[PDB]
């Protein structure tokens, strides 16, 4: 009974896991190391196609996302739908150290790789 | 002038201090002696240069040896820490003013010291340097003697070439046990490995470009091993996995934690590899790569499976690999710990409500004369509450756990007598059905915790599947996930408050692991350990009078551990699990062990922790959701004691005390420490027996009450509060405050507070006890304000406050008025709510004086 | 008159979160500090002057429990 | 569920400090601010 409904669950979460990951990518990444075994802190790293960034106040944005896109984990990222922690969108050309007061930070920048 | 020396002759030895550029010194015999020493020893590169002139002349030295360096940060005290500054100063670490600064010692308040204490690191990895090619020439010339700390001045060259006696050339062995030993605390501290980082281990050229896919650096570890530990005279395995023992696994384990602070940090935690179930591709952990234990490779690998079975099933849920794989790459820019991802598309944020108070007692207590403005009995306890950056603002105090190389010759020594104070307990493996598990509503961790709790799974398995996923996790590796949330609690303070969900694959085969030893521990009573003692019916006098077993001139002792369960170095959270598990020596062998070790230390010690929406990495320190965390504790708790005595032992002249027996118990005791690799069975017993005399602990999870003889500690034959501060600092990268410290001259009046409690001696039927008592603050603190489940039911209101009158009794024999008139208000209030709805009734005070009689242990 | 202060404080933000200002980051950041201030202050004044800041952080949200009624 | 706002209000009468009861007084009719007192208004 309740192990049959954790069974389905787990396989539910799992099969769903996958439809998620399988790619080029990761399958390039798994053949290119000596016996297919790779640390897992590099996968999302050099093969997730979302970034999210968290910032907490206007230097850091300074620092981190000007202009339109930016380079990090070795590659160039496009950012698009930045977003306040009320969760209301924010538009690029309000990110201002004028404007800085008025803003729920921290901020929530997204990016594509590009 | 006071310079610290590492001693060891026929008559004394230690580590203290004793009395004593173009350094010049002046007998015959010892000038040949060590001319024609020299004069063998003098073109290698790595000794000072030296002059003939009766008098030995010691040219171009430094101002202090490195001996000064790894004394002064080894006993710091901020009160009397001038010779740290002199050479901080001095090579350009910080600026003199510097020290105006409030806290500038301190490693959590100004974290900046860590940034000067690395200024150091690269003048000390030269040391190091020159230590091999010092070494290697002596080797060569065919030289045996002590290499000492005293002997190296700050700029790495050595000096005093007369210990050694000649031989015959290229047989030379130098013996480096001391030397390493007592220096591998200060390599983490000013980060000596810094320079590896770089191409050439040049400090003005860029960072290798490691390659990403790399994890293994066995090679690269035992090349580190070898250039700067070349002649330490132990067999180094890079993967703990071949360990004989796990007096091995911690001394292997010690080098390992140096070593990986060079390599990238993308290169640990579990490792992956593609599988394939019925032909649709996974990626499941198929090892891990441990900062201490090396890389492990699981045994049981299987590949194109038809079907996945529960315990399978159970296995690669918990595993991150598909959670991290699957997620998005997450920058987090409020925390400076490292993020594998985030597992949702937008942030969480989550905040602590108020208080919900309770207007009712208050308006009651007021009318019996409370809260008159100006009395002793006030409220200080509240919910506080807490906003959206909480959590993560939380998380990031694991930004106070750094990596921590211990003492291996002392750790090894300590493990010994620690394990002498568990030699009273029974325990070892039990199967699935002998397991009884109280608490079953406890959190399941992530993702397990989004079906349910602990009981449920322990329902759907049987005992079987309990008993295989036992025996897997005794040949592989189960890297599960934490969830840390946040907890609402009274107190003084508005600092946030967090509980962590542990997996529940790591639970299950955890107790299968400890539970007959948790068990053993938790029933017995009048141990140094004192867990499970109910301090009803007597129990608090029988614990205090143990405590005060036979100290000749006792007096009490307390301390703290500033944020234990944050900074705790995970050096001795692995020796605390392998102490644990020494009772498995029928029930497991040596590799099923390991794989046991390497289960917590994936699980409990460095897991991935799921705080807010994302995925982090924990640095280290404990876990409050694991079981034997207070266990552990404990353990942690009694090292850092025996610490404190084997540095307050050890570091006080043999030659000033007056006693005959301590004196030769001071001396064998270096001997067990930096000589005799065996354990010394027998001298093992001498020293628990001492300070089981002087210096009586009652110890629970990390907090302690010590009952010492007062005289033996004035004079430095035991642990005083000094030496706690010292070892803290050295140990856990934290400055323990003596204003959180106490000591009670006379035991008349108990301990001043333990667990949170304070104690009076009070006479019950012509006879004096002690009866614990709380602060009457935290007791009106929980009645004014309550979590809001209490609203639904006037029951749970009732059990409340019977718990609370239970507690307050006690506090009608204080000699203060308004605090007994505390306890009376409670039993009032308890008498009103009853209404409103022989000495087993509540409302009545003789069923709470039962609570602290002996004569009745009925519960 | 410590202990009265302090309960009307915590009851004030009792209130306040159940008129869903949680939703402002800046505002319940604000309310929360100055809930923290009251409950650790030892002295009334200052006690007061953030007392009436937060009651009027209460008050100025209209549409919340009627007022003139009371 | 309004009972709390009641019991709140009680209480204040209970402090009757001049600056609540002077701002619940001057919200009683409905004149009441917009923004956080710092350490503007209507009409
Ligand atoms: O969270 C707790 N107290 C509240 C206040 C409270 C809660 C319930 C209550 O009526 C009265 C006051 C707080 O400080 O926020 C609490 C209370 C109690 C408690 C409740 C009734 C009677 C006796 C003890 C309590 O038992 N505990 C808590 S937090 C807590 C944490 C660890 C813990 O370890 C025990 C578990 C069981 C045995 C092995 C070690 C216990 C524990
Ligand atoms: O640490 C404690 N309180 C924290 C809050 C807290 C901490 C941990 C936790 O999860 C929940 C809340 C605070 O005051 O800041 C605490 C409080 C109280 C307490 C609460 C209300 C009224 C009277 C006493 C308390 O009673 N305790 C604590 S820590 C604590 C540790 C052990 C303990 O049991 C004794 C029983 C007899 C043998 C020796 C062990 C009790 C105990
Ligand atoms: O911190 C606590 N426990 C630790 C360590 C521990 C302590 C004693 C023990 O054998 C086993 C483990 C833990 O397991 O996490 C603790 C323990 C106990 C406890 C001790 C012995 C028997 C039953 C309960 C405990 O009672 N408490 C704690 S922290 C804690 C916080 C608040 C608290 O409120 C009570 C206080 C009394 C009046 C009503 C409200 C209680 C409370």
């Amino acid at each position: 009974d309740k192990r049959a409904k954790v069974t389905s669950a787990m396989q539910t979460m799992l099969f769903t896991m996958l439809r998620k990951l399988d790619n080029d990518a990761l399958n390039n990444i798994i053949n290119n190391a000596r016996d297919g075994c790779v640390p897992l802190n590099i996968i999302p790293l050099t093969t997730a196609a979302k970034l999210m960034v968290v910032i907490p106040d206007y230097n850091t944005y300074k620092n981190t996302c000007d202009g339109t896109t930016f380079t990090y984990a070795s590659a160039l990222w496009e950012i698009q739908q930045v977003v306040d922690a009320d969760s209301k969108i924010v538009q690029l050309s309000e990110i201002s150290m004028d404007n800085s007061p008025n803003l729920a930070w921290p901020l929530i920048v997204t990016a594509l790789r590009a | 002038v006071y310079r610290a020396f590492d001693i060891y002759n026929d008559k004394v030895a230690g580590f203290a201090k004793f009395l004593k550029y173009f350094v010049v010194k002046r007998t015959f015999s010892n000038y040949q002696h060590e001319e024609t020493i020299y004069n063998l020893l003098k073109d290698c590169p790595a000794v000072a240069k030296h002059d003939f002139f009766p008098h030995i002349s010691r040219q171009r030295l430094t101002k202090y040896t490195m001996a000064d360096l790894v004394y002064a940060l080894r006993h710091f005290d901020e009160g009397n820490c001038d010779t740290l500054k002199e050479i901080l100063v001095t090579y350009n670490c910080c600026d003199d003013d510097y020290f105006n600064k409030k806290d500038w010692y301190d490693f959590v308040e100004n974290p900046d010291i860590l940034r000067v204490y690395a200024n150091l690191g690269e003048r000390v990895r030269q040391a190091l340097l020159k230590t091999v090619q010092f070494c290697d020439a002596m080797r060569n010339a065919g030289i045996v003697g002590v290499l000492t700390l005293d002997n190296q001045d700050l700029n790495g060259n050595w000096y005093d070439f007369g210990d050694f006696i000649q031989t015959t050339p290229g047989s030379g062995v130098p013996v480096v046990d001391s030397y390493y030993s007592l220096l591998m605390p200060i390599l983490t501290l000013t980060r000596a490995l810094t320079a590896e980082s770089h191409v050439d281990t040049d400090l003005t050229k860029p960072y290798i470009k490691w390659d990403l896919l790399k994890y293994d650096f066995t090679e690269e570890r035992l090349k580190l091993f070898d250039r700067y530990f070349k002649y330490w005279d132990q067999t180094y395995h890079p993967n703990c996995v071949n360990c004989l023992d796990d007096r091995c696994i911690l001394h292997c384990a010690n080098f390992n934690v140096l070593f990986s602070t060079v390599f990238p940090p993308t290169s640990f935690g579990p490792l992956v590899r593609k599988i394939f179930v019925d032909g649709v591709p996974f990626v499941v952990s198929t090892g891990y790569h441990f900062r201490e234990l090396g890389v492990v490779h699981n045994q049981d690998v299987n590949l194109h499976s038809s079907r996945l079975s529960f315990k399978e099933l159970l296995v690669y849920a918990a595993d991150p690999a598909m959670h991290a794989a699957s997620g998005n790459l997450l920058l987090d820019k409020r925390t400076t710990c490292f993020s594998v991802a985030a597992l949702t598309n937008n942030v969480a944020f989550q905040t602590v409500k108020p208080g919900n108070f309770n207007k009712d007692f208050y308006d009651f207590a007021v009318s019996k004369g409370f809260f008159k403005e100006g009395s002793s009995v006030e409220l200080k306890h509240f919910f506080f509450a807490q906003d959206g950056n909480a959590a993560i603002s939380d998380y990031d105090y694991y930004r106070y756990n750094l990596p921590t190389m211990c003492d291996i010759r002392q750790l090894l020594f300590v493990v010994e007598v620690v394990d002498k104070y568990f030699d009273c307990y029974d325990g070892g493996c039990i199967n699935a059905n002998q397991v009884i598990v109280n608490n079953l509503d406890k959190s399941a961790g992530f993702p397990f915790n989004k079906w349910g709790k602990a009981r449920l799974y322990y329902d759907s398995m049987s005992y079987e599947d309990q008993d295989a996923l036992f025996a897997y996790t005794k040949r592989n590796v189960i890297p599960t996930i934490t969830q840390m949330n946040l907890k609402y609690a009274i107190s003084a303070k508005n600092r946030a408050r967090t509980v962590a969900g542990v997996s529940i694959c790591s639970t299950m085969t955890n107790r299968q692991f400890h539970q007959k030893l948790l068990k053993s521990i938790a029933a017995t009573r009048g141990a140094t350990v004192v867990i499970g003692t109910s301090k009803f019916y007597g129990g608090w006098h029988n614990m205090l009078k143990t405590v005060y077993s036979d100290v000749e001139n006792p007096h009490l002792m307390g301390w703290d551990y500033p944020k234990c369960d944050r900074a705790m170095p995970n050096m001795l959270r692995i020796m605390a699990s392998l102490v644990l598990a020494r009772k498995h020596t029928t029930c497991c062998s040596l590799s099923h062990r390991f794989y046991r070790l390497a289960n917590e230390c994936a699980q409990v010690l460095s897991e991935m922790v799921m705080c807010g929406g994302s995925l982090y990495v924990k640095p280290g320190g404990t876990s409050s959701g694991d079981a034997t965390t207070a266990y552990a504790n404990s353990v942690f708790n009694i090292c850092q004691a025996v610490t404190a005595n084997v540095n307050a032992l050890l570091s006080t002249d043999g030659n000033k005390i007056a006693d005959k027996y301590v004196r030769n118990l001071q001396h064998r005791l270096y001997e067990c420490l930096y000589r005799n690799r065996d354990v010394d069975t027998d001298f093992v017993n001498e020293f628990y027996a001492y300070l089981r005399k002087h210096f009586s602990m009652m110890i629970l999870s990390d907090d302690a009450v010590v009952c010492f003889n007062s005289t033996y500690a004035s004079q430095g034959l035991v642990a005083s509060i000094k030496n706690f501060k010292s070892v803290l600092y050295y140990q856990n990268n934290v400055f323990m405050s003596e204003a959180k410290c106490w000591t009670e001259t006379d035991l008349t009046k108990g301990p001043h507070e333990f667990c949170s409690q304070h104690t009076m001696l009070v006479k019950q039927g012509d006879d004096y006890v002690y009866l614990p008592y709380p602060d009457p603050s935290r007791i009106l603190g929980a009645g004014c304000f309550v979590d809001d489940i209490v609203k639904t039911d006037g029951t749970l209101m009732i059990e409340r406050f019977v718990s609370l009158a239970i507690d307050a009794y006690p506090l009608t024999k204080h000699p203060n008025q308004e605090y007994a008139d505390v306890f009376h208000l409670y039993l009032q209030y308890i008498r009103k709510l009853h209404d409103e709805l022989n000495t087993s009734r509540y409302w009545e005070p003789e069923f709470y004086e039962a609570m602290y009689t002996p004569h009745t242990v009925l519960q | 008159k410590m202990s009265d202060v302090k309960c009307t404080s915590v009851v004030l933000l009792s209130v306040l979160q159940q008129l869903r200002v949680e939703s402002s980051s800046k505002l319940w950041a604000q309310c929360v500090q100055l809930h923290n201030d009251i409950l650790l202050a030892k002295d009334t004044t200052e006690a007061f002057e953030k007392m009436v800041s937060l009651l009027s952080v209460l008050l100025s949200m209209q549409g919340a429990v009627d007022i003139n009624k009371l």
